[PDB]
DNA sequence: AAAAAAAAAAAAAAAA
């Protein structure tokens, strides 16, 4: 059963916002998979990432910024997530998150330039509440909120 | 201008800086002489800036 | 008076 | 070799009962203790200064990025961090004309110009508070830069700029906060440079207060002050044992009256029925004659500690079991005996003296870094050293710039466990609400008491001052 | 069957009136579709709008203003609504709303 | 204690003092911020605290 | 300088029209870019098309058919073409071609 | 009018 939320991003540039979002979502009870969250690294990771996107991911959140817009790893993750989206017969699968004010909606990546994006540009908490209402609308699997897990 | 290998009097623009200490005897913790470190400056290396 | 400063001993350290 | 013991780093409480070593990180991830729906903000000042304040408020609405997040956490945005709506729309604005603010400024007498400058702001603040329908939680006073240059003691106006009360202190901030006490109006002053400094230029062309790398912590320390003054609980301590009042005595000089008269101020910290924390001041300023006594006479000492035991009694029900009066000054037997009599039999009366005068500097053998923060060299059961300022790995640096100076903590009176005393003052170093830093170099009782002392000794006509810190810091 | 009312509008500017009207209609028992309140995040929004207009829009409400008169998204929604009007043979399918003096 | 007083003026002054002192103490000596202070009064006081 | 003409289409269904039109236009002297024209494929093509539509395309021709009308790749190309149309401030950029009766 | 042992008020810079 796919119960995990995937967050793709630019690791050396967008790490802090993804940290905040993951530590809030996990505190709220949403299973989150991210490359930052796991400590240590090994050659297997690239396989693991892929299989997660194809086996346990229920929603795919793509952090959109001028860094993550045209990053090859991010593009690969977007492509495999899109293939999973066609496989699952679900349109509400890829949910871009725009966090950059120099990345206007004009210059979005072609795979997500057509998808509606939750707007984090002005206030992060407005975007987070939009994420929450979207998740409860789409019946994303959830556990009882426990900030102890985030701690 | 350097004891052992370590420099004590140096240059900074037109000011020659010198390392200095102040001592004070105290007996309450143990028979001890306390030292405090300070940095002073001169214009020509001999006369202190007023 | 000793020219060598009084040394204490700390059980906790750190690294850069 | 001399043994040097280390105390566990104290932990502070955040929302949902979650505990975190740091304050910024705990706020960013867990949020305040209480629900503050919104901050109705009142702004007073020149029209040229309102645009800058509006720009800064919008700026802090969005997240702020600092140079290195490891050295100091970034600011996720006010409404996300504090779960509180603080918009630039709905601010109640009071205007100060440039001609009016300049008429008083160019005066030969510093006392008179400061008095008139304070009056110009406070009169408008009182008029807005008392004769306007709008509700304002907190009042931001944005002042220009020339005033700060020429509104504090020993400020000599240039001879070309001079164009033309003695019971009031020549300090703008002190007199300002002193004259607003009887009305209980939470106000918190901004300078124009503390605002969008990028406007202010020097001869070279760099900002005078260049905060380019350190904007995140600036937003952190401004937002937390606004949240506290608006009626919020940012964080609280969790390691404080039940039944312990603390109180901090600070002596300040009053120059207006003949002889300093050495006004003394105190602050309390204790628990509540349940788990709530109480951290207020105890402002009954007890003047001490003689130029340099700093020892409080028996009658004032008895009145002070009697007020302290009561202010615990009505709010908890019974008397404290151990009160730990921290004090930067040493206690003589005269005031201690007075303290003892009013003290009941069950209460353990302890008097602790804290000092930074002792010149001890531990230099680590190798490495360009200072000693770890929290090391304690216990001289004996009654006296010890504690490094409140030092290196702590989470901040990735040391809180000092040079090698820090310890706190010389000695149990002057009473018995007290030295390790327990050292384990509490380090916790008091973390409850600084005026600034959201990792920890403060001195316990907040000795700091907030000094603040309220510097504020209470600016005006002579203070009567029954508020005991809440919102009106002081 | 079509039981939705599409309130086309200028999203960057006309949010307040559209939200008020949508809430009033919903409280009145009218099922209403609008991007600011009903559009799902992470969808093909243009495709979703076209589908809603083509199959589920029983009635089309257009908010007319100095902004919405020449906004490209509003014009495209308007044209799709006109095509649906031709399909349904209902001359009263679309009702413009003028709010700008 | 205050209410059962024979003199109407003294009893009403004491009843008002009891509430106003607590309200002033809360306003001056607490960190909480309160927009509006609701004063609930029972019926017996309403019956015997007016001319 | 933008001098390429982009011909978007439904790849496995509109081979004949796209082939004929491209082979005509190239002979006429018009630069033509299309997916069926280039021989061999790699992972890069999904990126490549994007930059073309943003950096070299001067006119965008959309083959309109019952297949290509609701084709996801065609839809993405149409979206990026519309947005580069907006950025160029040139309204006569996308030139649809309807070939289905 | 000194001594050491303790006090606070103030201004300046540099970071946090
Ligand atoms: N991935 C996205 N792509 C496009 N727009 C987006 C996206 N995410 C958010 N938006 C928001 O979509 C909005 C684009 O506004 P516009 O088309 O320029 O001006 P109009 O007056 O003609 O909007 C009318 C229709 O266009 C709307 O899409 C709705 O479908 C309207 O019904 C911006 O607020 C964006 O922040």
């Amino acid at each position: 059963m796919r119960n995990k939320i995937f967050i793709s991003h630019a690791t050396p540039d967008d790490n802090d916002f993804t940290r905040w979002l993951a530590l809030k979502l996990i505190g709220l009870g949403y299973e989150v998979w991210c490359d930052i969250l796991f400590l240590d690294k090994g050659v297997d990771f690239w396989s693991n990432i892929e299989k997660v996107i194809r086996e346990d991911t229920c929603k795919f959140l793509l952090v959109s910024s001028s860094y993550s817009n045209q990053r090859e790893g991010v593009l690969k993750e977007l492509a495999v997530a899109a293939k999973v989206k066609k496989q699952l017969k679900d349109d509400k699968f890829i949910i871009p998150l725009a966090i950059d004010e120099q990345l206007s909606y004009d210059d979005i990546n072609i795979d997500i330039v057509r998808l509606n994006a939750i707007d984090f540009k002005m206030s992060w908490a407005r975007g987070l509440k939009d994420i929450l209402e979207a998740f409860e609308k789409q019946k994303v699997p959830k556990e009882v909120a426990d900030a102890s897990k985030s701690n | 201008d350097k004891f052992e290998k370590t420099m004590l009097v140096g240059k900074q623009k037109d000011k020659n800086w010198h390392f200095a200490i102040s001592g004070a005897s105290k007996l309450y913790p143990f028979p001890v002489l306390m030292i405090s470190s300070h940095i002073f400056f001169t214009a020509d290396g001999k006369k202190l800036i007023d | 008076v000793s020219n060598e400063p009084v040394k204490f001993k700390g059980n906790v350290s750190y690294n850069i | 070799m001399k043994e040097l013991i280390y105390i566990e780093e104290p932990k502070i409480l955040f929302a949902h009962g979650q505990k975190c070593t740091d304050a910024r990180d705990g706020l960013a991830l867990f949020g305040p203790l209480n629900n503050l729906y919104g901050i109705k903000s009142g702004v007073i000042g020149t029209k040229q200064g309102l645009k800058i304040f509006r720009d800064y408020l919008d700026h802090i609405q969005k997240p702020i990025y600092n140079s290195n997040s490891i050295t100091r956490p970034m600011f996720p945005g006010f409404e996300a961090v504090f779960d509180c709506k603080w918009e630039s729309t709905g601010i109640t604005f009071k205007e100060v004309t440039n001609e009016d603010i300049g008429k008083f400024l160019y005066n030969s007498s510093t006392h008179k110009r400061t008095y008139d400058l304070v009056s110009l702001f406070i009169d408008k603040i009182i008029s807005a508070n008392k004769n306007e329908d709008e509700n304002v939680d907190v009042w931001f006073v944005i002042v220009p830069d020339e005033i700060y240059k020429y509104c504090r003691p020993n400020s000599v106006l240039p001879k070309e700029m001079v164009q033309t009360t003695y019971n009031y202190d020549a300090q703008f901030h002190d007199q300002f906060k002193a004259r607003l006490l009887k009305h209980t109006i939470p106000t918190q002053i901004f300078r124009e440079s503390t605002l969008a400094w990028r406007d202010f230029k020097n001869a070279f062309g760099l900002p005078i207060r260049d905060f380019s790398k350190i904007e995140g912590h600036l937003a952190w320390t401004i937002s937390t002050a606004a949240f506290y003054k608006a009626g919020g609980k940012p964080w609280k301590l969790s390691d404080v044992r039940n039944g312990v009042c603390y109180l901090g005595l600070v002596y300040k000089k009053v120059e207006k009256s003949k002889n300093p008269r050495n006004a003394c101020c105190a602050a309390q910290m204790f628990l509540d029925n349940g788990d709530g924390t109480v951290f207020k001041g105890e402002v009954g300023p007890w003047y001490n004659p003689k130029n340099g006594q700093y020892h409080l006479e028996p009658k004032e000492a008895k009145a002070l500690l009697s007020q302290s035991l009561q202010s615990y009694k009505e709010q908890i029900g019974e008397y404290p079991k151990e009160v730990f009066i921290h004090a930067k000054t040493r206690f003589n037997h005269q005031e201690w005996d007075a303290f003892l009599e009013v003290t009941p039999k069950e209460t353990n009366l302890v008097g602790v003296t804290i000092s930074k005068t002792k010149p001890l500097k531990l230099y680590k053998t190798e490495g360009d870094y200072t000693i770890l923060r929290g090391n304690a060299y216990v001289v004996n059961e009654r006296s010890a050293f504690l490094w409140t300022v030092g290196y702590v790995p989470k901040i990735q640096t040391a809180l000092s710039m040079e090698v820090p100076n310890p706190l010389f903590i000695e149990i002057n009176k009473g018995e007290a466990d030295i390790k327990q005393v050292l384990k509490d003052i380090l916790s008091l170093t973390k409850l600084n609400y005026n600034a959201c830093i990792f920890a403060d170099g001195e316990p907040v009782t000795l700091r907030f008491a000094d603040k309220i002392g510097e504020i209470l000794t600016a005006s002579t006509d203070i009567k029954t001052p508020p005991l809440a810190f919102k009106y002081y810091i």
